[PDB]
């Protein structure tokens, strides 16, 4: 029944977890009436 | 007639002591359990 | 005869459907409970594991051995350990069973309650006998084992009752009902449109005359008639599980009169 | 992991009826619900007891010493 | 008729086949 | 761990009596009987029967807390009639009723087939 | 699934057909037409999120495909099939779920969050994590004596190998008010049952130790020492140790008894033995002497204990219904139903209205049914099942169609004015029991830097 | 054990939330309460 998919280092059963890495996209946003900035465009930049 | 350890697979009363390494006669499988104790153990029936 | 009478309906070796008439509710139940928890019985209460290789761990089997029903008809003549003057048990208060098994068969050997062995003196009395009702004749499967798996035990059975543990109780279940047509209105049926249809009828409606609308509400009505049905495990014949019931309960109600006495001298 | 002797809730013996029931399946080819009623298990309490227990022991047995 | 529609209960059979070859641990393995 | 020993549900321990009778002062001629290592089974019962004796002006009982097997029973009767006596009868009454039932039940059982 | 309307015999339609299927259940019976086939025969495709952007999808292969030329008053209300463009169609919707969720019954009947919790307790439960456990020396592990495959289930379980290694028990539940102990989220649990073996569990722990070495030849050793210069030993009772410095399996160890005798020479008898953690207590279960690469004596000991459900112990259904015991009762005191039956559990009615977990409520009905019929009820995600559809089945059996039943107050035996929602429900016994937390201290070990009480119940701390 | 094998982690602009694209790929209800909630997801 065991399904493996994990390792076995110095005795213990170690599991490597998925490391997620949305990003790199442009979006525009309206800001509250009480503020000097009107609109803004954001973009989360990150190396794949 | 008395014993000590066991083959984790070919379960064959082995036994030993100091510096005699920790192997078996043929199959090396250096595991070895330790078998029960003669003195009876008592239990609660519930 | 004088008061509370009965009219046993169906009746076998394992059940005793019957009708208790002209008693107080309190009494019906009072009895019921008595049957369930306080009838003296016999059973394993000490396992001295010598050898075991099985996959069931020591205390596991142990527990099981306790549940395994044992003969107890003459129980009433085997003193409870706590009373017998022997340092920790004797033929006069206990039964000893042994258990040995070995994986000879190249294909799974079963350890059944029939494999138990009595080694203490019985003193000639029905007791300590692994009760069987299994068709074949090997009842209650204790545990299995493979190649060279062994299992040497030794048990000691003692008195004890469903208060000290259920493994003793002989009851195992007990039907109970009354006023099948809610006449005392001991309930308020929950519905969506009509109680009558949505809330099933009981086989026990027949034996009692139906409603009759018009009629006002009967208030002076109390509670005669109860449709019990003492089932059973086997340690005792369904009857005694009902007699000893009415009996034990009775003895108690006495030890109150008895105590009321040893208290009048001062 | 071995049949449960006696029913939790209710209390009735049930440790023997394993093989008996298990047989009413392979041989006498029947359907659960009925098989039970024949073994005498009538009320769900002492009913669910059998219909559920998974006999791991058999898997356990299959190892070695 | 080896070429008609497909009802609900059918889908499962497929899924069954999925894990048959895949396994809940595919990812980690592959 | 802190779990008491099962058998303290019926076995009286060092220095205790099934009964303890304390005289209620709240009202005249009435009592508070403490039943040790007992419960509903015998309580409720000696309470119902005790409620028939037309001489019993009051009678109720209660388990003070589930944890402990024991209960208090309060009985009140008409002056010139000690309640202790009332308790007696109400039990005798309970026994006798049972004495019949043990009989009348077996009667019907011997007359059975199966 | 791919839908390409390329069906010269009508509208749009699934490329796969009942033949492809029967040609699969044909390979199923033999336990040549795999998954890889359904893929290299272009009938199913691997669509990521990006491509998913430019496609349309059908929920159900049927309902969302045929024509429109009456509708159950109990089922739910699914929209329509207003579109003839469907490029693909979902195998089954319940595949959006993940491991955890796939165990939760009728998840499409709970306040969204109530599932989010249950997707974290099923991880604090006990079952059978493997079957080779009688051969595993892992530090700490719990096995549930008598596991039971749940009455109510999910088609999703078949692949999660659930019916093989469950993690709980179908207990005869009873949602009502009684003594008053099941109050504010804690239940009243039948003692009797607890005795007949309900919820009992196993508990394995295992310590470990090696024989540290030093190039300049100096070795620790597994023996049974006693004074002889140093004095630095342990409070525990050595007596139980054999000569190899190990306890043989049969032994019953408890307090701070020793489990491994070891010695370190320093310039002669400084101890390095391992005592059973202060609080625990039980029976040895299996020792084992081995070698580790460097030629060091490696040894793992394992102790087994049987834990019985007690009053402080925590429990839970599969709907974030976490609650602990408050008191145990017996059939005498337990509220019963004419039939004879009586509950194993007794959760308070109040724990429902605001949790708004009806699924839990339903599982009872579904199980109380498939408990009688013996037809492993299906409570899988979104399907064609109903409450009305079941009340009919339970009625076909004699018991009220909603579950309720009449019951009599165990103390007197009088009827209970109202009725109680009675019937089975799967319940997981999650770890974290009481006697593993009860903790008291009145002065004891004191820190060294600060001189304040130490931390943790493990070290006797404050 | 399975559950743990299909787990996902995510270091450190409204992630925690449940996205539409998250449909069918990641589970909607299975995630740890408070703290790093929605940063760790299950396939």
């Amino acid at each position: 029944f065991d399904m493996g998919g994990y390792f076995i280092i110095n005795g213990s059963e170690k599991v490597l977890i998925a490391q997620e890495r949305a990003g790199n996209i442009v979006q525009v946003f309206k800001k509250a009436a009480p503020s000097p900035i009107s609109h803004v465009a954001e973009i989360r930049s990150a190396l794949e | 007639a008395t014993l000590k350890y066991i083959c984790a697979e070919c379960s064959s009363k082995l036994s030993l002591s100091r510096t005699d390494a920790v192997r078996c006669k043929d199959c090396g499988h250096r595991i070895l359990l330790k078998a029960r104790t003669k003195r009876l153990v008592q239990f609660e029936a519930r | 005869e004088e008061g509370p009478q009965v009219k046993i309906r169906e009746a076998s070796k394992d059940n005793v459907d019957f009708i208790l008439s002209n008693v107080d509710l309190a009494m019906a139940n009072s009895l019921r409970r008595v049957m369930i928890a306080e009838i003296p019985t016999l059973a394993i209460d000490s396992v001295e594991v010598e050898t075991n290789t099985t996959v069931l761990a020591d205390e596991f089997i142990a527990h099981r051995l306790g549940l395994i029903p044992l003969q107890s008809m003459d129980i009433e003549q085997l003193e409870y350990s706590r009373d017998c003057f022997c340092e920790d048990h004797c033929d006069k208060c206990s039964v000893v069973l042994t258990l040995q098994a070995f994986g000879e068969s190249e294909s799974t050997t079963n350890v059944y309650s029939k494999d138990l062995v009595i080694v203490s003196n019985l003193m000639g009395r029905n007791i300590g006998h692994p009760i069987i009702q299994d068709k074949e004749g090997n009842g209650v499967l204790i545990c299995k084992l493979r190649k060279g798996q062994e299992l040497k035990l030794t048990c000691v059975a003692k008195k004890g009752i469903a208060k000290e543990h259920a493994k003793w109780g002989p009851a195992a279940a007990i039907e109970f009902e009354y006023d099948p047509w809610n006449k005392l209105k001991h309930t308020d049926y929950w519905y969506e449109q009509d109680s009558a249809k949505e809330w099933p009828q009981s086989k026990n409606c027949e034996y009692e005359d139906p409603p009759n609308e018009g009629d006002p509400f009967d208030y002076k009505a109390q509670a005669d008639t109860f449709y019990m049905n003492v089932e059973s495990v086997g340690s005792i014949p369904v009857d005694q599980v009902v007699v000893r019931g009415i009996d034990t309960l009775q003895k108690k109600v006495a030890s109150i009169l008895l105590a009321l006495t040893q208290m009048d001298q001062d | 992991m071995i049949v449960p002797v006696r029913c939790f809730s209710c209390g009735k013996v049930v440790g023997d009826k394993w093989e008996s029931y298990l047989n009413l399946l392979q041989e006498d080819e029947l359907d659960e619900g009925t098989a039970l009623s024949r073994l005498g298990l009538k009320r769900y309490c002492c009913r669910r007891m059998i219909l559920t227990h998974v006999d791991l022991i058999e898997k356990f047995l299959r190892y070695n010493p | 008729d080896e070429s008609a529609p497909i009802t609900a209960e059918d889908s499962w059979a497929v899924i069954s086949a999925f894990f048959r070859e895949k396994g809940l641990v595919s990812q980690q393995l592959d | 761990m802190n779990a008491p020993d099962r058998f303290e549900l019926f076995l009286l321990g060092e220095g205790e009596s099934k009964l303890k009778i304390d005289p209620d002062t709240k009202a005249p001629n009435a009592v508070v009987i403490t039943f040790e290592k007992e419960d509903h089974t015998l309580g409720n019962l000696i309470r119902a029967e005790l409620l028939n004796d037309r001489k019993v002006l009051f009678a109720a009982y209660k388990v003070e807390h589930p944890f402990f097997a024991r209960f208090k029973l309060r009985i009140q009767t008409t002056e010139g009639y000690d309640p202790k006596d009332a308790l007696k009868n109400a039990c005798n009454s309970i026994i006798n009723k049972l004495g019949a039932l043990k009989t009348n039940f077996e009667t019907e059982w011997n007359l059975q087939t199966l | 699934f791919i839908v390409e309307d390329d069906e010269s015999l009508g509208h749009k339609e699934l490329k796969v057909r009942k033949g492809h299927i029967a040609k699969l259940m044909a390979t199923e019976y033999q336990d040549e037409y795999t998954w890889s086939s359904l893929l290299n025969e272009g009938l199913v495709e691997y669509i990521d999120a990006e491509e998913e952007e430019s496609i349309l999808i059908a929920m159900q292969p049927e309902d969302l495909e045929p024509a429109e030329a009456d509708v159950d008053p109990a089922k739910r209300i699914r929209v329509s099939h207003h579109a003839t463009t469907f490029t693909h169609c979902e195998i089954h919707p319940s595949m959006i779920l993940g491991v955890a969720a796939s165990i939760i019954p009728f998840p499409d009947h709970n306040q969204s969050p109530r599932n989010t919790y249950q997707s974290a307790m099923g991880k604090q439960a006990m079952g059978v994590f493997l079957t080779n456990y009688n051969v595993r020396m892992d530090t700490m592990a719990n096995i549930l004596y008598y596991p039971q495959k749940p009455l109510g289930t999910t088609r999703a379980m078949e692949y999660l190998k659930f019916r093989e290694l469950p993690a709980g028990q179908n207990a005869i539940v009873a949602i009502a008010c009684y003594s008053g102990y099941n109050q504010e989220d804690s239940m009243i649990m039948n003692q009797s049952s607890i005795d007949r073996g309900l919820f009992r569990s196993l508990f394995f722990r295992s310590y470990m130790d090696q024989e540290k070495k030093y190039g300049m030849s100096i070795t620790e050793t597994f023996e049974k020492p006693q004074r002889t210069n140093t004095l630095r030993m342990k409070h525990g009772t050595y007596d139980k140790l054999d000569d190899d410095g190990l306890i043989a399996p049969g032994v019953r160890v408890s307090g701070e008894d020793v489990i491994i005798g070891k010695t370190t020479p320093i310039s002669s008898k400084r101890d390095a033995s391992t005592p059973l953690r202060s609080t625990e207590n039980g029976i040895v279960d299996q020792v084992l002497v081995t070698t580790n690469q460097d030629g060091l004596k490696f040894v793992k000991v394992r102790v087994r204990t049987t834990k019985i459900p007690q009053i402080g112990d925590k429990f839970a259904s599969r709907h974030g219904q976490k609650g602990t015991i408050g008191i145990t009762y017996r059939r005498e005191d337990m509220p019963f139903t004419a039939e004879g039956i009586v509950p194993d559990l007794i959760i308070n009615p109040h724990a429902i209205p605001s949790r708004m977990t009806v699924a839990h409520l339903i599982e009872c009905l579904l199980s109380k049914v498939a408990a009688l019929s013996g037809n492993e009820g299906d409570a899988s995600p979104f399907t064609d099942i109903t409450v009305e559809g079941i009340s009919k089945l339970l009625r076909e059996h004699g018991y009220q169609s909603r579950g309720f039943e009449v019951m009599y107050n165990g103390h007197t035996g009088k009827k209970l004015m109202a009725q109680i929602f009675f019937g089975p429900t799967y319940y997981q016994r999650l770890r974290h029991m009481v006697d593993d937390k009860i903790h008291a201290r009145a002065r004891g070990p004191m820190q060294v830097l600060t001189r304040q009480p130490v931390e943790g119940r493990s070290r006797d701390g404050g | 054990t399975l559950s743990h094998l299909r787990r996902t982690n995510t270091p450190i602009a409204k992630p925690r939330q449940l996205h539409n694209t998250h449909w069918g790929l990641v589970c909607p209800a299975e995630t740890p309460e408070g703290q790093a909630c929605g940063l760790v997801k299950n396939l």
